[PDB]
């Protein structure tokens, strides 16, 4: 599992955000944008703009 | 105070641009090339003008973003020189360092080129524009100069780096000049107090030549909610 909560962290940081999903995914951009909105209103609680590995599970 | 990173406006490597050349969420344009992991906004050939700017407007009140760049040549001279910009309309093509002219908000000039003789060069310069000024390019625009600095930023060894925040009616820019790789190793340039700017809007970034090139690759455009 965390095997795939870095598979994206390219930066490094622990923490995925909406240009590393992007890629994660890769079709529109509007598509696109809607699936990443998407994620981080589903996950990200403190609304840094990331998702940490608690907010991924 | 908080920041929230926008992934819609920003970009950064290692997979920047997308199989088809386009970036996502922001439009490229004249001589910019975006590839995996930087964008050359202006290659050091001959008159060249690219810029690259977000597509959706964006609606913050205070904000910031870091913007990662190197520019290139052999000479220790060199040009024309870089712009951050915020703004309301996109100015993809146009004679302002790649750029539109008449811009409603501020640019950031990062003039390479000593263009009123002055020895004040290379030098960044933050200027206000409310959609009918017209950029003094042969005086770098001196005389509009918000305020400025005089910060060396070509041809240093490790990518140069531009913190460039707006909080609360206060414009700011700190640097970090290439010297160390210590991303957050900012050194204090300057600073526009009480200054206005279009409520919403986009963000670009442009460059250019002329007689003299240098290359000017961004290799990151990180944009945040405060
Ligand atoms: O030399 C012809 C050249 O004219 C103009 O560029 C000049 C000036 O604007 C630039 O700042 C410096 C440094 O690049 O070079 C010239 O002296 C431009 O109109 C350009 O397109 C043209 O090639
Ligand atoms: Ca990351
Ligand atoms: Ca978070
Ligand atoms: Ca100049
Ligand atoms: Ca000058």
């Amino acid at each position: 599992q965390l095997h795939y909560f870095k598979m994206h962290d390219y930066d490094g940081n622990n923490l995925l955000d909406g240009l590393e999903l992007s890629t994660a995914i890769t079709m529109s951009e509007d598509e696109l944008i809607n699936i990443i909105d998407g994620v981080l209103r589903d996950d990200d609680k403190n609304n840094d703009g990331y998702i940490d590995y608690a907010e991924f599970a | 105070p908080h920041r929230r990173f926008e992934y819609k406006y920003s970009f950064k490597g290692p997979h920047l641009v997308q199989s088809d050349g386009t970036v996502p969420f922001w439009a490229h344009a004249g001589n910019a090339i975006p590839s995996s992991d930087q964008i050359r906004v202006a290659p050091s050939l001959k008159s060249q003008r690219g810029s690259v700017w977000t597509k959706t407007k964006a609606a913050f009140e205070n904000w910031e973003v870091e913007v990662t760049f190197r520019v290139t040549g052999r000479g220790r001279i060199g040009a024309d020189g870089l712009a951050i910009w915020y703004a309301e309309n996109q100015g993809l093509e146009g004679p302002v360092f790649g750029s539109a002219d008449l811009w409603n908000g501020v640019g950031i000039f990062f003039d390479s080129f000593d263009n009123d003789g002055k020895k004040n060069n290379p030098a960044i310069v933050i200027i206000g524009n409310n959609g009918q000024i017209h950029y003094d390019h042969q005086n770098d625009g001196a005389s509009q100069a918000l305020a400025s600095c005089q910060r060396d930023f070509r041809n240093k060894p490790y990518p140069v780096r531009a913190k460039i925040t707006y909080y609360q009616n206060t414009l700011t820019v700190m640097i970090n000049n290439g010297f160390t790789p210590d991303k957050n190793d900012y050194e204090f340039c300057a600073k526009v107090e009480n200054m206005i700017i279009p409520a919403q809007g986009h963000f670009g970034i442009s460059a250019a030549t002329g007689g003299l090139a240098d290359d000017h690759d961004v290799l990151s455009f990180l944009t945040f909610q405060l």
